[PDB]
């Protein structure tokens, strides 16, 4: 009972805990958590941008196709008043 | 001082400005360039109904896409609905990538220096990866024996608990051991030895950290002879 | 204490380009875009006084195009050409 | 015809990339689409058929790492290039017959354009899941 | 094919220019008139004892 | 520190050299760096304007942090592992049941 208090007073417990937990920092994140790598951009980062690009291409082409489909074969100034009243 | 194998640094090549993108991205952007311009051409010249009213062709489109890509403006704009709705997508495409480019080139143009490994010998007490020894029958070896600083004590503990022998018999032996260890065996010697090894070919060695103490070379005489005071 | 495994490093997803700005800010962007385009349309085409209405080329759709073009750093061909839309 | 030939060759192919891997468990790799075939070892030319089966933290419906793999180890976008490309080749071959309607060959080039679009998507997803 | 090359030039140049401009406008480095003295031999201006 | 205090006695009896120099500065004080009560030291640090630090125990520290006007702040980590307990006169019958 007296001896354990002597150890806690003189910090031998701290010293031993440091020796058997903190001096053996071995695996990964403890050692390499405070370092720095700059960059190199890979394609896996930027893929949805290309996806949006190609999808917009297909959408625009579809719009032109149905435009030519329509012009191969608002309305009633008048009922525009009905539309704006029901919209208001 | 501490002497370890100098890590081989990379030199920037001639084409060291295309660095913050990868070659896959550089080919994909070219492919997308071709595709966007030809789709714009297809939607442009499509018999609208008269025909020579619109101004877009393959060639106009080919450099329209480019002058949209690099921020240089253009000469004309798509006026059809679908031409506008594809050009907006190309605008949104450039605004991400070229911003990424400049913002990352700003990162590449800040640092080029290596992260400087096991410095100040405290990690030589902490890790168990890179070995290290001294010269046998040597004052440094006796210094780590008789030393009372706790980090040096743990270093001496690791050195006496060695499998195989971390010690050597001569200086050039330890030199060749570190030149062949590939960052796995450190060495300890004196700073003058260290800088002389540094100033020779093949310069593959490197001094790290600072010093540890203040030793001194002197002239040695047998105790009590008449040569002492005149020397 | 609770111990479980290590998890795997989740790389960022597809819609990660718009990440550095918050969704509310994007919403206010869209609303301001629509509002600015509509207000510019209102400022033009306001019986400008035989060209008494076609003095400008700013239709509603043209103004929409102008706002979108000016937002992403490529100016379009047309210009506001008169006071109070500018 | 040359485009169709090169596309069918590139699909029917075990040589796209070269890396360091294995041949058949349970080395410079002559890797391709699904036959991750190999060379320069104990045996040269034993072409293992590859698919997806990692040993992960049990991703349940992680879509960007699951549906992406589903499109990867079933090349639908690359094969659709062959589909549309021969479809457009059929239309340009049918240019002569049933002619003088000045409308048919417009439909032809649409397939060539869209086949290229499928090709570029397939290249993107292949590089993506290689780095995946 | 002059102009597009010139555009590629202007992009890669000024993007490199505007990388860290703000660091170059607050520097405030020193002057250090002499170091290994020898102008204490050469000039007559600054005394020393 | 707090006078008649275990922390003050700890810095007296301490043998770690940084704490020894701290105790040296504390005993060589002009004027008295010590106080007589906790709230005295509290008011001294609240009026010192970054010129007089204070030492106390972590529970006291977080309780002072969670009150108005919140103008105080815990810095750094801990230093040791102390513990509160129940105290009895030596040898009475209350010891083991408590
Ligand atoms: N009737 C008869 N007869 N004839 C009539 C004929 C008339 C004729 N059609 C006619 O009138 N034509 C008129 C056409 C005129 N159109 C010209 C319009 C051209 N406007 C182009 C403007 C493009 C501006 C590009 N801006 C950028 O790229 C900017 C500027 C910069 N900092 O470099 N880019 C950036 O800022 C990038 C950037 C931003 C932030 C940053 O921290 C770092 C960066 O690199
Ligand atoms: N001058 C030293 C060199 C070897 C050492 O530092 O241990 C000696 O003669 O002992
Ligand atoms: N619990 C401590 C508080 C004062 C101090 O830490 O010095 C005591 O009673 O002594």
């Amino acid at each position: 009972n007296l001896a354990v208090l002597k150890l806690s007073e003189q910090g031998v417990l701290d010293k031993l805990k440091n020796k058997w937990w903190y001096d053996k920092g071995e695996c990964g994140a403890k050692d390499s958590g405070s370092k720095e790598k700059t960059s190199a951009l890979s394609l896996s980062n930027v893929a949805g941008v290309f996806y949006i690009l190609v999808g917009g291409l297909g959408l625009a082409m579809l719009v032109a196709l149905i435009e030519f489909c329509y012009k191969s074969r608002l309305f009633d100034r008048g009922v525009q008043m009905l539309l704006t009243t029901v919209g208001a | 001082s501490i002497m370890i194998k100098k890590p081989q640094k990379s030199k920037p090549g001639v084409f060291s400005f295309l660095d913050p993108l990868a070659y896959e991205i550089w080919m994909c952007i070219v492919f997308a360039y071709i595709g966007v311009s030809v789709v714009l051409f297809l939607v442009s010249r499509f018999s609208p109904y008269s025909e020579s009213t619109n101004e877009f062709g393959i060639f106009n489109s080919l450099w329209f896409s480019l002058g949209a890509f690099m921020q240089q403006g253009c000469d004309i704009s798509p006026r059809s609905l679908s031409g506008r709705i594809v050009g907006g997508v190309w605008w949104f495409f450039t605004l991400i990538i070229i911003s990424s480019y400049t913002a990352n080139l700003a990162a590449f143009l800040t640092v080029e220096r290596m992260v400087s490994p096991i410095e100040s010998a405290e990690d030589l007490s902490k890790q168990t990866e890179i070995a290290y020894g001294t010269l046998d029958s040597g004052s440094t070896k006796e210094f780590f024996r008789r030393s009372k600083i706790a980090v040096f004590d743990k270093m001496w503990t690791y050195m006496r608990s060695a499998e195989p022998s971390v010690f050597v018999r001569t200086t050039a032996e330890g030199v060749a051991r570190v030149r062949k260890s590939k960052g796995k065996y450190a060495y300890l010697l004196e700073s003058t030895m260290n800088e002389y090894i540094e100033q020779r070919k093949p310069c593959d060695t490197m001094k790290v950290g600072g010093n540890l103490d203040s030793k001194g070379y002197g002239i040695a005489t047998p105790k009590g002879s008449s040569l002492g005071t005149p020397v | 204490s609770i111990m479980i495994k290590k998890p795997q490093k989740s790389k960022p997803g597809v819609f990660s380009f718009l990440d550095p700005l918050a969704y509310e800010i994007w919403m206010c962007i869209v609303f301001a875009y629509i509002g600015v385009s509509v207000v510019l349309f209102l400022v033009s085409r306001f019986s400008p006084y035989q060209s008494s209405e076609s003095t400008n080329e700013f239709g509603i759709f043209n103004s929409l195009w102008f706002s979108l073009g000016a937002f992403m750093q490529q100016g379009c061909d047309i210009s506001p050409r008169s006071l109070s839309g500018r | 015809f040359a485009a169709f030939s090169l596309m069918t060759i590139a699909v029917g192919t075990d040589y796209w990339l070269y890396s360091r891997g294995v041949c058949k468990t349970k080395v410079m790799t002559h890797s391709g689409l699904w036959r991750t075939c190999c060379l320069e070892g104990n045996f040269k030319g034993l072409c293992k058929q590859i698919d997806h089966f990692p040993e992960d933290a049990d991703y349940e419906a992680d879509t960007a790492e699951y549906f992406l793999r589903a499109v990867r180890a079933s090349s639908i976008f690359p094969i659709l290039s062959v589909i549309l490309l021969f479809m457009g080749g059929l239309c340009i071959a049918a240019s002569e017959f049933y002619k003088t309607r000045h409308n048919i060959i417009l439909s032809a080039g649409i397939f060539f354009v869209s086949a290229g679009l499928s090709n570029i998507i397939g290249i993107i997803v292949y590089i993506s899941a290689n780095a995946g």
